[PDB]
């Protein structure tokens, strides 16, 4: 995976290029919010040090100097308090001088009031520039899906292209605003908060950066000692979810045959066996925060003691250890998130090159403007020789003719290339070495948008989008009133089973109660194609999950009593194909024999011995 | 919401004493982290402020003790939190499963079998992960705050008013933001789930979208999902942009008022200089608690939608129940008596079945035949109370089927439904399922009857050839012959075949039915089929169309009398 990291990174980062003003005013507006949360504690420690100077500097005899006070302290057996007085800008006799404290705190307040404006405006400008490169990324993926050839979608894995346009575009967002918001500032609050506390004491900042190794080692020892607990809890919930899946799917067979108790006792086992294995993995995965805060408090006992042992000697000031304690909690705060805000950037830039390979794969063949015209409709193939993968013929030297007012019926085994022939008529795939002409004009020089609309197909597998039955039928011709939609819903026999639904024509296809059968989704799909009034109608086994008597009525009324419609009927049950003028019998890519029912029957070929497998 | 709370207070009710222990260990583990800056203030005041060097080390020892106590009751808190949070979730999916397995066919089908699965495991999980994380990582924000108030009251109780003015204004200005954020955030989640739906429907049907030339209609249906998602995600992030600035500004203004109103006391001799080092840490710990507690409240809306599904399941009451005093005959020896039975789903315009009235004898075989969606599988499910009649009656031997223990009925019926299912394991476990104590010379006998003995004896492991989860490692004609076989190791009185011979050729279909009415020649068989060849030798055949019974008779006397039956047999070239 992630076959490259440099090019993909420099290409994702300049997707934030259209609006570079918003991207530059988020970086420099966050630098000025970091240079204040670092200079804030340092200004506030000066205020707290103006207090201590005046508190332990007003008990000294007024009239002496700082040197004479230290001398007197040394003389009367105070080795440490004299060092305290020496490393401290005091003057014996004076108080607090609240003028300086007031000015320092006014600066700190007016400078804390600005840092919360530069952060609000940053989070607002960072949300505009991120929710604007996503609206432009997710919108050129859309226009890419409608430009790719069908050979791209059915040569990939099942959920591959799906979870590349919907889950990899959610990881690009959570990586475009995680690394300009949460890791551009949590690197500045690790370099600046660290260079500021190398100026206070380089001995104390040594007790603080030695909890990066200790707190990254134990958050790596726990997460490899609780590894045999995530693999006794993923395969122990995967057995519970597999038992539930089969006791819910075979529920009328569990219910009947009496095995409710045998399936409920096995659940009591699998459930009190995923409790024990989830506790064991949720405890050890949860004691990683109590362990990174024990090491964080051991570096606080060390700082408070040593740097407090270092103020009492006069090496650093009391106001500079208050600042340093502020920095200890501000430094190792962005060090309990580095695992997350780096694995997210890793699998936010891995799934940011999948999308870019999808956006760079070759599109289809730049169609023509000819706008196919079909008034009569006379399909004709001329030595079609299509093949999906080179070296394996799928269609070999095929040639058929339609006769404008006819209904030619293609029968044959599974794998003969019956559906592939429809993928060639619809120009889903390009023909190899042969012509394919509808009404005289080669379909290879035609706008596909006008060819596909002057035809109309129903495939064996059905597509229904998230909506009502009325919407899924009116999808074939949206500018159709309610009456013309129910008229096509009646010729396809979907009006029959739709009044037996709780809310017919408004029952949602994605939110029914199993109300719509598998053969009833094929009827809704036949109604959708007859609503557009196609001139060329192809029924590619779209009537295979229904009654063989609803099938004979559909492909009677829609195909044989339509003198003004050419229609292909690819059927498996070839008892509805008889009396259908010009049956074409295919096999292994080519048409073996052809004719009407009586001609092809009284010649003892493949059709004769196929009409006698359901009758002995 | 309302259902996330009524569920959380019902199934986490047995663990109150594991929560009263986590809530007394979090208090100790937070008061012990609020106590390190107090002993640091004692270092600053009894140490630094004096010469007194030894008092810093012999008081950092007291500080190591506190930092060890703070961790021995922060793993003890997650230990009991992770036990209460798994007991809740054990008890919740136990309840969801035990309730689902009381549903009928209709009530279980209303939810689905996958929506009903991801509503008992990875949907109970999102509330289990809520309890876990609200008892170990979210009660610290209201505990650090109140404990900081009590610590600021312990130390320098005169400057404690700054923390009674800063915690309310921090839990109020941060309650306002969240109260305005929760709606615009729960709308964004039903709007991320919609744009994804659009993409899934466009990729699933990228071929029929093009067959109709609907790419103009699409990407105008997607440009409205994309732009609406961005409009709701850009106002949800202008409230989420106030959270950090406002809370840190409150803490920092409280911090700069701290030193003013505390230096006014330090000059007055009524406060020690170290009591500022302590209050600053109180504020900076309350801040770190409130920040990381409000930055993970995104799990309440996503687990209150999850708790709506679980509540929708748990609030479903079954309608097909074993009667109070059920009739218990000596032996249900099938004689089915459908009298004037109708069935209509609630709210429909036309009933599935209407005025259906026929009768199949004690040792005969009836066959019901019709079109798609005409009510055939609804009649099978009425004979064995998977569904319940609305305006008629189902009788077996003379007693109403609603007036029998539903479990003795099922013990007399061998069912082979349309949507058959084989359970993972062994073929001798999928037919040790109708009888449960069958021998091998019964399993092989009924595998012979069902014409299934060939492909199960032609295997190394014998009648132990492993089956996949859904029986997917077989073809259709083998999968529905194992389903016929496990209905033959029951020796029922009533066989209910529901399109049980559709994936079989006419040859093996006739074989299975001959071997069936030769070893079970005294049982009542009811065959539901669309094929006529499997109906030619039925003792009676009834034809149903649009719900109503159009004709009753035999294959010969009904081929002339019923127009629908003749048209039906003509579509198959008989
Ligand atoms: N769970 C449900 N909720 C609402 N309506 C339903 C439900 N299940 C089925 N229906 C409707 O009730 C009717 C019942 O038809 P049924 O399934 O009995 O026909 P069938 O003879 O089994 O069809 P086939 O021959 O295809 O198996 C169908 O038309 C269907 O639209
Ligand atoms: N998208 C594809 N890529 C590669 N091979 C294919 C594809 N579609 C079909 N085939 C193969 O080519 C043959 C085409 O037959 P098909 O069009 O499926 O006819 P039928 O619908 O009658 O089975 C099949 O044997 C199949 O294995
Ligand atoms: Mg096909
Ligand atoms: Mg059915």
């Amino acid at each position: 995976r992630t076959r490259d990291f440099k090019g993909s990174a420099i290409r994702l980062a300049r997707r934030l290029l259209p609006q570079r003003a918003l991207t530059l005013a988020v970086i420099l507006l966050g630098v000025g919010g970091i240079a204040i949360g670092v200079i804030g504690p340092r200004i506030l420690g000066h205020a707290t040090d103006l207090l201590f100077n005046g508190v332990i500097g007003r008990e000294l005899p007024a009239g002496l100097t700082k040197e004479q006070a230290v001398e007197a302290a040394r003389a009367r057996g105070d080795g440490t308090f004299a060092d305290l007085l020496s490393g401290m800008d005091i003057v014996p006799g004076q108080g607090v001088d609240f003028g300086a404290v007031g000015r320092t705190l006014a600066l700190a307040l007016g400078l804390y009031l600005v840092a919360a404006l530069l952060v609000w405006v940053q989070a607002r400008l960072l949300n505009v520039t991120v929710q604007r490169t996503m609206v432009a990324l997710r919108a050129e993926v859309q226009e890419k899906i409608h430009r790719l050839p069908l050979s791209y979608f059915d040569s990939r894995q099942r959920g591959e292209v799906l979870s590349r346009v919907t889950n990899d575009v959610d990881n690009i967002q959570n990586s475009v605003s995680m690394t300009i918001s949460q890791l551009l500032t949590s690197v500045l609050t690790v370099f600046a908060v660290l260079v500021m506390m190398l100026t206070i004491s380089p001995l104390l900042t040594l007790f603080t950066v030695v909890t990066v190794p200790a707190s990254l080692w134990v958050t790596r020892w726990i997460t490899r000692r609780s590894q045999p607990l995530f693999v006794a809890q993923w395969r122990n919930t995967g057995r519970l979810a597999a038992h539930l899946e089969e006791t819910y799917s075979g529920f009328t067979i569990v219910k009947t045959f009496g095995h409710r108790e045998a399936a409920a006792g096995k659940f009591a086992e699998l459930n009190s066996e995923t409790q024990q294995s989830s506790f064991g993995a949720q405890f050890f995965s949860g004691l990683v925060s109590p362990a990174t805060m024990f090491i964080g408090n051991l570096s606080y006992v060390a700082v408070a003691v040593v740097g407090g042992l270092q103020v009492a000697t006069g090496q650093i000031t009391l106001g500079s250890i208050q600042a340093f304690i502020q920095y200890v909690r501000q430094f190792n705060q962005p060090l309990t998130q580095v695992a997350g805000m780096y694995n997210t950037l890793q699998s936010g830039i891995a799934s940011a090159e999948r999308v870019f390979d999808l956006l760079d794969t070759e599109e289809e063949s730049a169609d023509s403007p000819r706008r196919a015209d079909v008034r009569t409709g006379r399909v004709e193939f001329e030595h079609v020789s299509f093949s999906y993968v080179p070296g394996t013929p799928v269609i070999e030297d095929l040639s058929l003719v339609a006769e404008p007012g006819s209904t030619v019926a293609i029968v044959g085994p599974t794998g003969a290339g019956k559906t592939t022939l429809v993928n060639l008529l619809m120009r889903f795939y390009d023909v190899d070495s042969g012509r394919i002409t509808i009404d005289g004009v080669d379909i290879a020089s035609v706008s596909r948008e006008s060819l596909r609309a002057s035809i109309g197909m129903v495939l064996q597998d059905t597509w229904l989008f998230a909506g009502t039955i009325y919407d899924n039928i009116a999808y074939g011709r949206p500018d159709a009133d309610e009456d013309e939609v129910i008229e096509a819903a009646t010729a396809a026999y979907v009006d029959r089973f739709v009044h037996t639904l709780p809310n017919g024509y408004d029952t949602r296809v994605d939110d029914d109660g199993g109300a719509i059968s598998a053969g009833e989704k094929q009827l809704i799909t036949i109604a959708r194609a007859v609503l557009a009034r196609p001139k060329l109608l192809v029924l590619d086994e779209a009537t295979s999950s229904v009654d063989t008597r609803t099938e004979l009525l559909i492909a009677h009324a829609m195909a044989e009593l339509r003198r003004d419609r050419t229609s292909f009927i690819i059927a498996h049950r070839l008892s509805t194909i008889r009396d259908a003028d010009l049956i074409l019998v295919m096999d292994s890519g080519r048409i073996i024999e052809r004719g009407t029912h009586e001609e092809l029957l009284a010649r003892h070929g493949r059709y004769w011995e196929m009409t006698r497998v359901h009758l002995g | 919401s309302n259902m996330l709370w009524a569920l959380l207070r019902q199934y986490v009710r047995p663990y109150r004493w594991l929560l009263a222990v986590v809530a007394v260990l979090q208090v100790i583990s937070n008061m012990a982290s609020l106590y390190l800056p107090t002993v640091n203030a004692a270092i600053i005041d009894d140490g630094v402020a004096k010469g007194d060097t030894a008092r810093i080390v012999e008081l950092g020892a007291v500080m190591l003790g506190v930092t060890a106590l703070q961790v021995v009751c922060a793993v003890g808190a997650v230990f009991f939190g992770a036990r209460a949070a798994t007991g809740f979730g054990h008890d919740l999916r136990a309840a969801v499963f035990t309730h689902v397995t009381t549903f009928s066919a209709e009530e279980a089908g209303r939810f689905g079998a996958a929506s009903l699965l991801t509503r008992t495991t990875n949907d109970v999980g999102h509330i289990q992960q809520l309890v876990q994380l609200t008892v170990t990582m979210l009660i610290t924000a209201p505990i650090m705050s109140i404990g900081g108030i009590f610590m600021a009251l312990h130390q320098d109780a005169g400057l404690s008013w700054l923390l009674l003015v800063s915690v309310p204004v921090l839990g109020l200005a941060n309650y306002w933001i969240i109260r305005h954020l929760m709606p615009v955030f729960t709308r964004m989640q039903s709007l991320i789930d919609g744009i994804n739906r659009v993409l899934r429907d466009q990729l699933s049907g990228i071929r029929v979208i093009r067959a109709f030339a609907r790419e103009p209609l699409e990407r105008v249906r997607f440009a409205e999902a994309n732009q609406t998602l961005s409009d709701s995600a850009l106002e949800a992030g202008r409230w989420q942009a106030l959270m950090l600035p406002v809370t840190t500004l409150v803490i920092n203004v409280s911090s700069v008022a701290l030193i003013w109103f505390g230096g006014l006391r330090i000059d007055a001799g009524q406060m020690q200089v170290g009591s500022l080092i302590a209050f600053l840490a109180y504020f900076m710990q309350i801040l770190m608690a409130v920040l990381m507690a409000t930055f993970m409240l995104v799990i309440f809306p996503r687990a209150a939608v999850c708790a709506d599904r679980i509540g929708e399941v748990l609030s479903t009451q079954t309608a097909i129940t074993n009667p109070a005093d059920p009739v218990r005959p000596a032996a249900i020896a099938g004689d089915i008596g459908v009298h004037d039975a109708t069935f209509c789903y609630p709210g429909a315009d036309r009933p599935v079945l209407q005025d259906v009235s026929f009768t199949v004898p004690r040792g005969t075989t009836t066959a019901v035949v019709g079109s798609t969606g005409s009510g055939k599988s609804t009649l099978i499910s009425l004979i064995c109370r998977l569904y319940d009649v609305t305006s008629g009656s189902l009788r077996i031997d003379g007693v109403d089927v609603r007036d029998l223990d539903i479990e003795q009925l099922w013990s007399a019926i061998g069912l082979v439904p349309q949507r058959g299912y084989l359970f993972s394991g062994t073929v001798a476990e999928n037919l040790r399922y109708g009888r449960a104590d069958a021998t091998d010379d019964e399993m092989w006998e009924a595998l012979r009857v069902a014409a299934a003995a060939d492909f199960v004896r032609a295997h190394p492991q014998g009648l132990d050839m492993p089956v996949a989860q859904g029986g997917i490692n077989f073809s259709g004609g083998q999968r529905q012959r194992l389903a016929i076989a496990r209905a033959v190791i029951r020796r029922p009185a009533i066989y209910l075949f529901d399109d049980a011979f559709s994936a079989l050729d006419v040859h093996t279909d006739a074989r299975v039915r001959d071997a069936l009415r030769e070893v079970a020649a005294d049982a009542t068989v009811v065959i539901v089929s669309q094929r006529i060849s499997t109906v030619i030798e039925a003792d009676q055949v009834v034809v149903i169309d649009d719900g109503r019974v159009v004709g009753i008779g035999t294959h010969d006397t009904l081929l002339a009398d019923c127009p629908i039956y003749a048209e039906f047999a003509e579509s198959q070239a008989l």
